[PDB]
């Protein structure tokens, strides 16, 4: 009937747990002690750039580390330019409901898609002096969360229906299909390498995705609410969450076990973005009480605060090169900070 | 994309007449339409600029008082009037294209051009240093052009254009703005500089290079051309 | 600004601005609206009189020169705690229910009480919808009752202030306000004087539900005012 | 039952799950400690960055 | 003298108290970036009439009536006399035109942001900055409130020294129509009905009676005697007249008062 199933569930459970528990020799915060930490830092609004109607959900910055977009609710596609405070595209959408959006790595393409269960595909170097749609992606049930790229024919979507989706470009039509997830998923954070991948879902867990066997190798929980905003390690080695229960924490893909959580009495509201610097030492995570924050990777200490913006934090970006780091609102106002 | 211009021919001195561009197969709305004449035997030069949005129309010094542009944004068509035609209009008139922002590569199409025939200061100066050189198929070749004042500028940027002129056809693009390849052409191509002085480096050859090489800049409003340094097999 | 370039981006990006501008001035002059139900209630119907695995639709409606967009939800996963904070700013909620079925209620009870209560769905006003009424009175006047699955009818009275306009008989009144009232109660537990509710009695084919939507929509926006600049 | 399906593909996904080697936190912890160390020259954002240097002053 | 210090000691906390309280409003108005809206902009512009008048005009008044002598030239009485002029109509019709803005957000709940946008606020700005410098000027200057009177002000107040604006059989009524009676109907008659649309809805206040109380405690009194003081025969004790300018004075600074800190949205 249904003893068989559990008893080699707990029999799974136990196998691995023991191990996984005996690997913990200490916490992190142990060798950490010793390192003198960085201290207290100000940072600064630079620009202010205006002009979204509505709310904004997405931002991405561009390889170019001077370009960026975003994605509004009045259906609109925006290209900036981040030094000269320019707008250099506007792009107008179909459905206005939309919830991410990408640039391309090599700076030709944008995708967009939300609660039409479709993304797009918008090409940006043409013969006429326009951006026009190129390819439609049909085939999702529920409403993309995420977007990414690998390359200019590989692009990999989550979706609203528990299943993430590797596609190709080219002819349309999916090429591997990753099924897990109990609940909807809503982000995933690529590697360095463009050969694996994590996954976040309303689940409380967070697993790996290989793409070119497609077929999942490991899986991490304890986190006590669903997630909603997870970031790789410019390692490659390292990822961090985001939570609706006030908690970020971080993980180790080889030793299989929990790092420090970065979590405190007065914070209530729950994380919506996270994402590190370029060597490693500091995470910026929005908070939905109106003001971003910045952490010690290291010592899992505040140092500073970024405050300025009137309404929630939506998305978060840091530039390829540590220049500077953009925050975007449900205000309609994205601030540069240097 | 596909430009196309007709009209012209000869008149009597003094007259005036309106010459017709009309553009086909792509956004107009968003292209500036610079005037880039041709002398019949002597290098371009500039005669007008209207912006995509009709806001600001630079015009030429040696022509400023008789020369207007318009344009019919809705129906897609450019237009040039002239006043009291000098022995001077006599040049080539080309319909070039332009589109600026962030990344962007100016003077990319061109037109075949119309011809008129007309019966019986601080500008930054260039000059190209020959006029005319021999080749091998299979060679290297380098032409160098030299700039009055430096061009560099405080953003670090170069506005130099390397455009190419084949013989029987309109102009091209290789090089925009010093070290940049343009819309797909052969990548044998190349170029370098060092603030005052320019080389262009062909690597192999081809019968097709075969043509006149012009020099540009872009630096400030007036725009001022090389000589030509034409190549023979 | 200084080379002729910098001075052409300046130019563009300020075209592109005069384009914002215009559509927020589209943008300022319409009104969006949810529209929210079941299966079995008429809601399908509801869409086409006033008129491919999508995820969304949506349908245009204007009376008196006053431009109404409502969005309704195609093909989507159950659960809808996740996609819901996309529409915290919208006019009100169109809810939908079909008063026939007298044991499938419980169900529309539950989301009633899901809905109204939802964190980010404060400030929002609720408009009620009854549909499918000339079945509740094809199934009563046989006698299948209400009894059988709420006990609570029998000591159920018609309050003073009913008033039955077509008096076919007092018992499809009866059960009809009983239903009503049994919805009602839900709003008035909370609320705290932010967001109401606005019941109607409506049937298969009811060319007043355009009329009905802008009265409750202005009596909402007059309310909203009159709270903001101190007049409430 | 008709749910064997489902029921069989969790046994072996759990299967595969446990087949990953471990490395502790020895190699875990002092990677990280090896990176930031060796970056944190380079990194602009952790230490400032002189005026000149930045292209998003004043 | 005592009366003569406390006399200034309160003219000087009325010219601090309007110069503060306006530029609190026009330094938060203009800074905040989420307080951009076009009614804000209106409340801008009125607290910036109210800082010009406070800073300029109030104190040439207030040392011209404690001696009760004039120590300028005569070119200086016809500036300070249209200028006064020209700051207090228009700080009327600043208030008359936030009441229709109060009044269209109400009567017409839909389509109050499809026709109270910035352009309107804009025309709205300039009209109430322009006709009042035309009409003050126009009266001032170029003399015609004097035209029929000018024997009796020729002969008792130009005699000795004084700077005391004057005013004829219609110029008087002149003024006082066009300052007074257009934008006092206007907001008592708005603030009226709204009265009626919120007894009704509350069925399924008294904030606009402060808002009118204000302005008819305050102005009343000096038009009434303005306008009546011609048809006595300049009986008038010039001592009042003091206390009458004053009034408006004192609306000049408590105005910014009721439009900024008495609404909760503008207090945090
Ligand atoms: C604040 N003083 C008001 C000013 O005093 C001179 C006469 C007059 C007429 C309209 S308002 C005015």
């Amino acid at each position: 009937e249904l003893d068989q199933l559990r008893q080699e569930a707990e029999q799974l459970k136990n196998q691995i747990r023991d191990a996984r528990k005996a690997c913990a020799d200490a916490t992190l915060s142990q060798i950490t002690n010793n390192i003198d930490p960085v201290g207290r830092i100000q940072m600064r609004t630079r620009r202010t750039l205006r002009g979204h109607l509505a709310k904004i959900y997405a931002m991405h910055w561009g390889t170019d580390s001077r370009l960026l977009v975003s994605a509004s609710q009045d259906g609109k596609l925006i290209i900036w330019d981040s030094y000269t405070t320019n707008k250099v595209h506007a792009i107008p959408l179909r459905s206005s409901w939309v919830m991410t959006c990408a640039y391309a790595p090599s700076g030709n393409y944008v995708a967009c898609g939300g609660l039409d269960n479709i993304c797009s595909i918008y090409n940006l170097k043409t013969r006429e002096g326009n951006v026009r749609v190129s390819r439609e992606l049909a085939g999702h049930t529920g409403y993309l969360s995420c977007c990414r790229f690998l390359d200019d024919n590989q692009i990999v979507t989550s979706s609203g229906d528990t299943t993430c989706a590797l596609w190709d470009i080219e002819t349309g039509q999916q090429t591997t299909t990753f099924t897990g997830h109990t609940g909807d998923v809503m982000s995933l954070s690529l590697a360095p390498d463009t050969r694996l991948f994590v996954s976040g879902a309303c689940d409380a867990s967070a697993k790996l995705w290989d793409v070119r066997e497609g077929m999942c190798r490991q899986t991490f929980t304890g986190h006590e609410s669903d997630i909603n905003a997870i970031c790789f390690f410019p390692n490659g080695n390292a990822f961090a969450t985001g939570s609706d229960d006030a908690t970020c924490r971080l993980f180790d893909l080889r030793a299989d076990q929990e790092l420090m959580t970065y979590s405190h009495d007065n914070i209530i509201c729950g994380i919506t973005s996270v994402s590190f610097s370029k060597s490693g030492r500091l995470l910026l995570a929005g908070y939905d009480d109106f003001n971003c924050n910045v952490w010690d990777a290291l010592k899992a200490d505040r140092a500073g605060v970024l405050a300025g913006h009137d309404n929630r934090v939506s998305c978060l970006g840091v530039t390829d090169d540590g220049m500077a780091v953009a925050t975007g609102s449900w205000d309609s106002f994205l601030k540069i900070w240097n | 994309v596909q430009l196309v211009e007709s009209g012209g021919g000869l008149v009597q001195p003094g007259g005036s007449r309106k010459l017709s561009c009309s553009a086909s197969g792509f956004a107009f709305s968003s292209f500036g339409m610079h005037w880039v004449r041709q002398a019949p035997e002597k290098g371009l030069e500039w005669v007008a600029y209207i912006s995509s949005g009709s806001g600001t129309i630079y015009y030429a010094d040696t022509v400023k008082g008789r020369f207007t542009i318009s344009r019919d944004d809705p129906k897609n068509t450019l237009f040039l009037q002239m006043t009291s035609l000098r022995s001077e209009d006599t040049a080539m008139y080309y319909c070039v294209r332009s589109i600026y922002y962030y990344g962007s590569s100016p003077f990319d199409f061109w037109g075949q051009g119309t011809t008129l025939t007309v019966s019986s200061s601080s500008d930054i100066v260039m000059t190209q240093a020959t006029s005319s050189v021999p080749v091998t198929p299979g060679e290297s070749v380098s032409i160098s052009c030299r700039s009055s004042k430096s061009l560099l500028h405080s953003n670090g940027n170069t506005y130099l254009y390397w455009f190419l002129q084949r013989p029987g056809q309109s102009p091209q693009l290789l090089i925009y703005r010093m070290s940049n390849l343009a819309s797909g052409v052969p990548d044998r191509f190349s170029g370098s500089g060092s603030g005052t002085a320019f080389t262009l480096t062909i690597s192999r050859l081809e019968a097709e290079d075969v043509g006149v090489y012009y020099c540009m800049q872009h630096l400030e409003y007036p725009l001022t051309f090389g000589a030509g340094t034409k190549l023979e097999l | 600004t200084l080379s002729a370039e910098d001075k052409a981006a300046v130019e563009r990006s300020k075209m592109i601005e005069k384009q914002l501008q215009k559509d927020k001035q589209v943008y300022r002059a319409t009104h969006r609206l949810l529209l929210l139900g079941a299966d079995n209630s008429g809601k399908s119907t509801i869409v086409k009189q006033m008129r491919k695995t999508s995820g969304i639709f949506e349908t245009k409606f204007q009376v008196d020169k006053v431009n109404f967009h409502m969005f309704d939800v195609g093909a989507q996963r159950d659960e809808r705690r996740k996609w819901i904070q996309c529409f915290n700013d919208v006019t009100a909620i169109i809810f939908v229910v079909d008063s026939s079925d007298y044991n499938r209620l419980q169900e529309a009870l539950n989301d009633f009480k899901s809905i109204w209560n939802n964190r980010w769905l404060r400030t929002i006003s609720v408009i009620l919808f009854l549909n499918k009424q000339d079945l509740l009175a094809e199934k009563v006047l046989a006698g299948s009752k209400i009894e059988d699955y709420f006990p609570e009818f029998a000591r159920y009275t018609t309050p003073e202030d009913a008033t039955p306009e077509p008096g076919e008989d007092p018992r499809v009144t009866r059960a009809k306000y009983f239903i009503r009232d049994e919805f009602l109660r839900i709003s008035t537990a909370s609320g705290d004087g932010r967001h109401y509710c606005y019941p109607h009695f409506t049937c298969s084919v009811d060319t007043e539900n355009a009329r009905r939507i802008f009265n409750d929509c202005r009596d909402i926006i007059q309310r909203m005012h009159l709270r903001q600049y101190e007049l409430l | 039952t008709a749910s064997i399906a489902q029921a069989r593909k969790l046994v072996e996904q759990l299967k595969m799950e446990a087949n990953i080697d471990r490395i502790k936190v020895s190699k875990a912890a002092a990677d990280l400690m090896a990176y930031c160390e060796a970056h944190a020259k380079e990194d602009p954002l952790l230490t400032p960055v002189p005026a000149s240097e930045n292209p998003f002053r004043e | 003298r005592e009366v003569q210090a406390s006399l200034y000691s309160l003219m000087s906390l009325i010219i601090l108290a309007t110069l503060v309280g306006n530029l609190i409003v026009i330094i938060s108005i203009s800074h905040f970036k989420q307080l951009h809206t076009p009614t804000n902009w209106l409340l801008h512009s009125m607290a910036i009439v109210d800082f010009l008048l406070g800073c300029l005009i109030m104190p040439c008044s207030m040392v011209r009536t404690v001696e009760r002598c004039w120590y300028f030239g005569e070119i200086l009485c016809k500036v300070h006399t249209s200028t006064d002029i020209m700051l207090s109509s228009a700080s009327i019709f600043h208030l008359a035109f936030i009441s229709i803005d109060r009044y269209c957000a109400v009567c017409d709940p839909l389509r109050y942001k499809a026709k109270i946008n910035i352009s309107t606020i804009l025309v709205m700005i300039l009209v109430s900055w322009s006709l009042p410098a035309v009409y003050a000027f126009g009266m001032i200057f170029l003399e015609l409130n004097l035209k029929g009177v000018e024997e009796l002000y020729r002969s008792q107040v130009s005699d000795l020294g004084g700077c005391s604006p004057f005013f004829s059989k219609v110029s008087g009524v002149l003024a006082f129509m066009t300052s007074f009676y257009i934008p006092g109907s206007v907001m008592l008659f708005v603030y009226y009905r709204i009265y009626f649309i919120a007894k009704g809805q509350a069925r399924s206040a008294k904030t606009l009676g402060i808002m009118v109380g204000v302005f008819l405690v305050c102005w009343c009194p000096f038009f009434l005697c303005t306008v009546l003081d011609p048809f006595l025969g300049y009986v008038i004790p010039p001592s009042l007249n003091d206390a009458l300018y004053w009034f408006g004075y004192l609306n000049s600074a408590l105005n910014p008062m009721v439009y900024a800190f008495f609404y909760p949205w503008f207090r945090r």
